């Protein structure tokens, strides 16, 4: 909600955060025991 | 042609050698000698020849072993060994973790270092005590009675106490109680903390070290704080290292378990990426490190200034002073000891950074100390500036300013928080410029400054200067306006 | 799984090449084999010495007769030093070029000369520093001049050496 | 060796793996890659995938019409050989039932296995860079040279005495 | 017109276009693998040529046998200067490529169904006419000719190698129904990487430009630079930009 | 020393490749030879039709090949490097050189 | 098993614009859309002659049944000089064979088949418009004059052989096209000047450069070499002596990695030795026709530069 035009100005999310919740929600659909560490095939796909 | 020439070392194919030696044989026994396919001499000569191809290739490999390019393995170390750079061996990952604990776990309880493992390959860095390592707190709902509050001052070392009564379990009295707690905490530690604690009146809960989205981001540094009625849920910070050296990496929100679950445990998670461990150093990164050694500066005043600002989760300001002539000088300093002043850098984490100091430079002066293991253990000293808050009054002639329009002016005076230690002079002209800048263009304007709590007679226009260990400070609520 | 340094004696050099006899036509004739073996085995010696021509020229194993050449390129002359410690000085001076004389740094350089527990360092308030030696394996007076060089410009140093604690 | 996301042979969803090692996997063995390459090629009806009108199999030609078994087998057996890494087709049991109007064929395909050309993009490295020495070992020698000699002497003293 | 026809013209274009993707693809892969070797057995078989017929497997050395071969002819040609030579000047002659042609037939009622023949790969044992053997032969024949395979001919007397097909004819006349007459013509071929370094020879490639769509060729075509996958962005980053720079 | 990327190379893996390239508006001929025992590429550089190559060196990753040779009128003044696209630990191989094969051989030219 | 079949590629790029730096046809390949119009599987007939003289190398091309879009793109730009490159080889690689500008283009479409025509020039625009205005006094080193004039021509320097310590004997002035002035300096100093595939080549007559190419039956030779005079006329002789005056002819399968100023070795059963190259002609018929190259060799009698 804190992204885009907000009256006080314009807010742009950095590269890192977008990955964070994408993995978080993506993890929520399959549980914690789901490899998403560096160089993992799943992580590589998410980055693209 | 293919041996040593004026442009390095070359390589011959097989066929050229075969033809040369066959020509030699031809010359040996005339043009009639047979040397193709069916000759026994052919089968001897061709078999003989292929081996010297290996010798030539190996010789060519040897030559480049002593050049900026082509060096490999052991030989690479000798080339770069001349410049004092050595490969790094096995390394152990390092990082920090936090965990929430149940309301009932006593303060004095201490976790045994050698009886826990975070996950399959992580263990406690060292012994950890609950007290003095609280990073965030959550208080909500269920908490009538009398409450005691304790806190260790982050500048001095005097414990402070507060007394309050929770006559009501909800409503405006609860809101006022939470506000009183907020005022108690903010008066110590650093003003940056107040930005990260607030009250959600809609739910009647207090959040410490969170963001507006209810995510635990932590306070500015580890602290100690207690309530005689142990309410809410507490969070602590631990230091973790890997069991065996090697390669291993963990993300910002990876760690999720502890094998032996301690009583009262709630949850555990990461705050930032670990410094991943590494296997034996390879050639490519060895060359890369050899190439980027230029920026590696240490043991110099610019170097120490730069290092502190880029190695601490804080350290908003820093300044250094020197006294090296046989005497204590005006400023109270021993004859041959440096002086370092910082702001919001903690004690232990900053202390480790000070190992960039020149060897044999005593330094080690200040009001706070810490001990670091080298092996031998040594003590270092430093100090934290004591903030001094100002009260500012603005008077002007013109159209009356409307509510919510003064926000720009108030935040505009945030520059007053950018003064440097000692050498901080307001230059009220600068304030006049700023107040006339963070607004739409357009008669008269004046600025008055005084220390907090003084009577109105203390307002003046002359610029103020910070003390030896003092630094300027200002709060948004301490700004007033008057029309003339 | 494999060594990065490919400079090694060729494994089983002799039996190779013999593998190129077409169809065992000559094998078991004991007249052609000896002629071929005598020639090939000469390359064995040359092949072996190709390594030492590269292996022995490294500063770690270089003998004094040629170690002087390595030192000469770097300006570190033998003077009166002997082989075992002449190697040490070469390492010490070369390593000094990427140093800052910090307490942690100084311990690292002394680490290569006295093992793990053979050295300790006390520190003093007014520029005083102390060096302790427990397991010296070489005579120290000739190494001393360098031990001063990698210290700050204003160090005050004491040196004491003993065997064991 | 065609790499691609692994499809579970049992369910048809992506092969996230067992509950102990849940994650994502790539098809590496040529067998697994070819299996899914045939599965998708046969499962997508011709013309039904946008962005490529020519892909798929034309089931509408045969299903719902009176058709000759021999013609269908030719087309089934032809689509398989469109892959460049198919060695041969071993056997083919095409049978048709007139009561239920169902058709069901069996066959197998043989494919070889190749090499990996390069490991740069997958996981590990095959080299064995050396390990730096420890402590004053380099400048003064190593104790292991004594331990190995002592062990050799002890074992030789053991050998000579009959046992 | 009406949209109903636009949904019909697309079908006419889609199905027709699908035909090339089938035929055009098969020839492409057939040329992308040189391991397979085709062979033809014209007569020869029963006079001891079985010695090499049994060598043929079902995956690499494919063999073709016709139900009957009526005639086959082999011929070579030479030419010489038509003007009196100056005198010995016996070099005034040249050799042409030898030609080979034959006629055959494929029938719906075969007498021998030896499975080693590639025509009978998966032919039914008890119902040869439902297997549609003549259609099987044509499908094989076009693929061999289209891919330009170097065929090998095993004949009564001699064996010929490196022969390419230049033309063939198929017809179904009223007489000899349930069968097809086939004619073929072949000519010699005077034909003259992963390789052993010991066999390597100095080669050339002429002048070369920027190779493939790279980080620099993308700029030339105005394509946007490919983002880097963040496997590691701490080591290379400080050095990559300082030493290699960026295309701009 | 500002520099801009201006050329990339690819190798087909043939052990004795030789071709002509144009750099900085000047033209040069290059030879690449594969060494079996040392499993490395040997590069020779020289003028067109020259009797002998001007420079010969062994290719390695992250090493400035031309560093010691920017004092001749017939040697490019730019920068020639080999760095990987995949894992940083991968060393130069035979077939893994190219814009997408794993190793990016590249030439960059200073801005003048 | 395959056969040995021909392959080729033809590329068309942006208009060529001359500026204040050497022209490289390579960088104009990409079109505004990005990828260029590539033509691979269409019957093509081409003839490309090359030489070492003032005139540029010109090549002719013909293409049958082009799509209307491509022809439309050439109906436009008829006022401009589109850059074109041509490649040829054998099913595994294609070597650059020509690069220049489209001097001429015309289309005739009588009934059954359209036939597009091209005439391409190798650096024609630069060689015919580069003006100069220079002068020098007595004593100037000739090596300085040569470099000054070539930089004016605005082309990359393929190869040059400097004069040493030569000095001008009389004052000199140069105007008009730079190419013409340089070609005049060639006569009075025994040097050969000729631009080719964008590269400037300045060498000395009589002398030659290693065996960069070897011709033999394995190297796809076509017929035996025959002796042919290198010029259509004979000069009076005293019977500089070092000059040319003899040659031979050879033919070979198409190979674009050859240039007029190179050197070749002739390994046949009758003729053996080293020769210079003087002329090239590349011919090609994709579906029907030859795919060979013809070389005109010239004997050498000078030093081995």
């Amino acid at each position: 909600e804190n992204y885009g035009l907000t009256g006080s100005g314009f807010n742009l999310p950095p590269m890192d955060d977008l990955v964070q919740e994408t993995k978080k929600t993506f993890k929520s659909a399959f549980g914690e025991d789901f490899n998403t560490e560096s160089n993992s095939v799943a992580d590589k796909l998410i980055q693209i | 042609n293919y041996g040593l020439t004026g442009s390095g070392f070359n390589l011959p194919p097989m066929d050229d050698l075969v033809q040369e030696t066959k020509k030699t044989f031809k010359s040996a026994f005339g043009e009639d000698f047979n040397t193709e396919s069916n000759s026994v001499a052919d089968k001897l000569i061709q078999i003989f020849n292929e081996r010297e191809y290996q010798l030539w290739l190996l010789m060519g490999s040897v030559y480049y072993a002593q050049t900026m390019q082509g060096a490999e393995g052991i030989y690479l170390d000798d080339l770069l060994g001349k410049r004092g750079i050595y490969r790094l061996g096995k390394t152990r990952s390092t990082g920090t973790v936090v965990m929430t604990i149940d309301s009932s776990v006593p303060y004095n309880m201490i976790y045994s270092a050698a009886t826990y493992t975070i996950d399959t390959d992580y263990e406690l860095s060292s012994d950890v005590q609950v007290a003095g390592n609280i990073v965030a707190q959550l208080i909500k709902g269920t908490d009538v009675g009398t409450y005691r509050l304790q806190i260790q001052n982050t500048t001095d070392q005097s414990v402070k106490t507060l007394s309050l009564n929770l006559t009501a379990t909800s409503g405006q009295p609860l809101i006022t109680f939470f506000g009183q707690i907020k005022d108690f905490i903010v008066n110590n530690t650093i003003l940056s903390n107040q930005d990260r604690i607030w009250i959600d009146s809609t739910e009647g809960a207090l959040y410490i070290g969170y963001d507006t989205n209810k995510i635990m981001i932590g306070l500015s540094s580890r602290v100690d704080f207690r309530t005689n009625p142990m309410a809410g849920t507490r969070s602590i910070s631990m230091d973790v290292r890997s069991i065996e050296p090697g390669y291993i990496s963990r993300d910002v929100h990876s760690v999720r378990s502890i094998n032996p679950t301690p009583g009262g445990f709630v949850d555990i998670d990461n705050l930032s990426a670990f410094i991943d461990g590494s296997d034996v150093e390879s050639d490519n990164e060895y060359r890369i490190r050899a190439a980027t050694s230029i920026s590696e500066g240490k043991a110099t005043r610019p170097a120490i200034l730069a290092a502190l600002l880029n190695k601490v989760e804080g350290i908003e300001k820093v300044r250094i002073f020197n006294n090296n002539t046989d005497k204590t000088n005006s400023l109270g300093i021993p004859p041959y000891r440096f002086m370092v002043v910082c702001y919001g850098g903690g004690t232990a984490e900053i202390s480790q950074v000070l190992y960039d100091t020149i060897a044999t430079s005593n330094n080690t002066y200040g009001d706070t100390f810490y001990d670091i293991t080298t092996d031998q253990v040594e003590r270092i000293w430093h100090t934290k500036a004591a903030a001094r808050q100002l009260a500012i009054r603005v008077r002007y002639r013109g159209r009356p300013l409307s509510l919510t329009e003064e926000t720009a002016i108030a935040n505009g005076l945030a520059t007053a928080v950018n003064g440097t230690m000692i050498a901080g002079t307001l230059y009220n002209v600068r304030l006049v410029g700023t107040v006339m800048s963070s607004t739409s263009p357009d008669t008269q304007v004046y600025v008055d400054i005084k220390n907090k709590g003084q009577p109105d007679s203390a307002y003046v226009n002359t610029d103020v200067t910070a003390s030896t260990t003092q630094v300027l400070s200002l709060e948004l609520e301490d700004v007033i306006f008057s029309q003339i | 799984l494999k060594d990065v340094n490919h400079i090694h004696p060729l494994p089983d050099f002799v039996r190779g090449g013999f593998d190129y006899v077409p169809s065992d036509i000559f094998s078991g004739k004991e007249n052609f084999e000896q002629t071929l073996r005598i020639l090939l085995e000469r390359l064995e010696f040359i092949d072996q010495k190709m390594v030492e021509l590269a292996e022995l020229r490294t500063t770690l194993n270089a003998e004094d007769a040629i170690l002087d050449e390595i030192g000469r390129q770097l300006g570190i002359y033998r003077n009166g030093l002997n082989d075992p410690e002449y190697r040490a000085v070469i390492m010490i001076l070369t390593g000094n070029n990427s140093k800052s004389g910090t307490r942690a740094d100084i311990i690292a350089t002394l680490k290569q000369l006295f093992g793990e527990d053979g050295v300790t360092t006390y520190k003093g308030y007014n520029y005083r520093l102390d060096i302790n030696i427990f397991n010296t394996c070489m005579e120290v007076t000739d190494i001393l001049p360098e031990i001063i060089d990698m210290l700050p410009l204003v160090t005050h140093l004491r040196v004491v050496e003993n065997q064991g604690y | 060796q065609f790499k691609d996301l692994l499809l579970d042979p049992l369910t048809g969803d992506l092969d996230f793996g067992t509950p102990g090692d849940r994650g994502m996997r790539l098809a590496l063995t040529n067998q697994l890659s070819l299996r899914q390459r045939l599965y998708l090629r046969f499962a997508i009806w011709a013309g039904d995938w946008y962005f490529d009108e020519t892909f798929g199999f034309p089931y509408r030609t045969f299903v719902g019409k009176k058709t000759v078994k021999a013609v269908l087998d030719g087309r089934i057996k032809s689509e398989v050989r469109q892959e460049p890494d198919v060695l041969q087709i071993t056997d083919f049991q095409s049978t048709m039932d007139v009561v239920s109007r169902s058709y069901k064929c069996f066959f197998t395909v043989v494919t070889a296995e190749g090499e990996e050309i390069s490991l740069a993009f997958v996981g590990e490295d095959e080299y064995q860079y050396p390990t730096p020495p420890e402590s004053n070992v380099q400048l003064c020698g190593d104790e292991g040279v004594i331990i190995n000699f002592k062990n050799k002497l002890y074992y030789l003293i053991n050998f000579r005495l009959p046992k | 017109i009406s949209p109903a026809q636009q949904a019909q013209a697309d079908k006419r274009a889609r199905d027709a276009a699908a035909a090339k993707r089938k035929q055009d693809t098969e020839v492409s892969n057939a040329k992308s693998r040189e391991d397979i070797q085709y062979t033809m057995f014209v007569s020869g078989l029963r006079r001891g040529r079985l010695n090499e017929f049994e060598r043929k497997n079902r995956t690499d050395d494919l063999a073709i046998l016709f139900d009957s071969v009526t005639t086959h002819t082999y011929t070579k040609d030479y030419n010489k200067s038509s003007y009196a030579v100056e005198s010995k000047a016996s070099d005034h002659v040249t050799t042409q490529d030898g030609k080979f042609t034959f006629s055959g037939t494929v029938t719906d009622s075969p007498y021998l169904i030896d499975p080693r023949n590639m025509i009978d790969r998966d032919t039914d044992k008890e119902n040869p006419m439902l297997a549609r053997r003549p259609a099987k032969a044509i499908e094989i024949l076009e693929l061999i000719a289209d891919s330009h395979q170097l065929v090998t001919l095993v004949t009564e007397d001699n064996i010929l190698s490196n022969y390419v097909i230049t033309s063939f004819q198929v017809d179904r006349s009223s007489e000899a129904g349930s069968s097809i007459n086939v004619q073929v013509t072949l000519e010699e071929f005077r034909f003259k990487r992963t390789s052993d370094p010991k066999k390597a020879k100095n080669a050339n490639t002429g002048t070369k430009q920027t190779a493939e769509d790279g980080a620099v060729d993308d700029s030339a075509k105005q394509k946007r630079q490919t983002p880097y996958i963040g496997k590691n962005a701490e080591t290379k980053e400080r050095w990559e930009n300082a030493a290699i720079g960026t295309t701009d | 020393r500002t520099v801009v990327r201006t050329f990339d190379f690819e190798l087909s893996g043939y052990p004795d490749e030789t071709f002509r390239v144009v750099l900085d508006s000047v033209t040069y001929e290059l030879r690449f030879m594969w060494n079996e025992r040392d499993e490395s590429w040997f590069m020779s550089l020289g003028d067109i039709g020259a009797q002998r190559p001007t420079i010969t060196s062994k290719l390695t990753c992250y090493s400035d090949i031309l560093a010691p040779y920017r004092y001749l009128d017939n040697v490019p003044d730019g920068n020639l490097y080999l760095w990987p696209l995949g894992d940083i630990r991968t060393r130069a191989g035979r077939f893994n050189i190219g814009p997408l094969k794993g190793i990016q051989m590249t030439y960059s030219s200073l801005i003048e | 098993m395959r056969a040995m079949e021909r392959t080729y590629t033809l590329v068309i790029g942006r208009p060529v614009v001359i500026g204040e730096k050497p022209v490289n046809i390579e960088k104009f390949a990409n079109t505004s859309k990005g990828d260029a119009y590539e033509i691979k599987d269409l019957h093509i007939e081409f003839n490309v002659k090359k030489d070492n003289s003032k005139e540029p190398n010109k090549g002719y091309v013909t293409v049958y049944n082009l799509s209307d879009e491509v022809v439309n793109y050439l109906s436009v730009n008829q006022r401009e000089s589109l850059a074109v490159m041509l490649h040829a080889g054998y099913n595994g690689d294609e070597k650059l064979i020509f690069s220049g500008t489209v001097e001429y283009v015309e289309d005739d479409f009588p009934e059954e088949t359209r036939t597009t025509k091209f005439i391409l020039g190798d650096g024609t625009l630069n060689l015919t418009t580069a003006t100069t205005a220079r002068s020098y006094r007595k004593g100037t080193p000739v090596n300085s004059v040569l470099n000054d004039l070539i930089a004016d021509l605005k082309l990359p320097k393929g190869r040059v052989i400097d004069f040493g310590n030569q000095t001008l004997q009389t004052s000199m002035a140069f105007t008009g096209n730079a190419s013409q002035n340089l070609a005049n300096l060639a006569k009075n100093t025994g040097s050969t000047f000729s631009v080719q595939d964008g590269a400037v080549y300045w060498t000395k007559e009589g002398s030659r450069f290693n065996v960069m190419f070897e011709i033999s039956e394995e190297g796809g030779m076509v017929g035996t070499p025959t002796p042919k005079q290198p010029s259509s006329s004979k000069k009076l002789i005293k019977a500089h002596d070092i000059k040319e005056d003899v040659g031979m002819t050879v033919s070979t399968l198409l190979n674009g990695a050859i240039l007029p100023e190179s050197t070749v070795y002739l390994n046949t059963r009758y003729h053996k030795g080293f020769y210079k190259v003087a002329e090239l002609t590349h011919r090609g018929g994709y579906e029907t026709g030859d795919w060979i190259t013809e070389l005109g060799l010239v004997e050498t009698r000078g030093e081995l530069i």
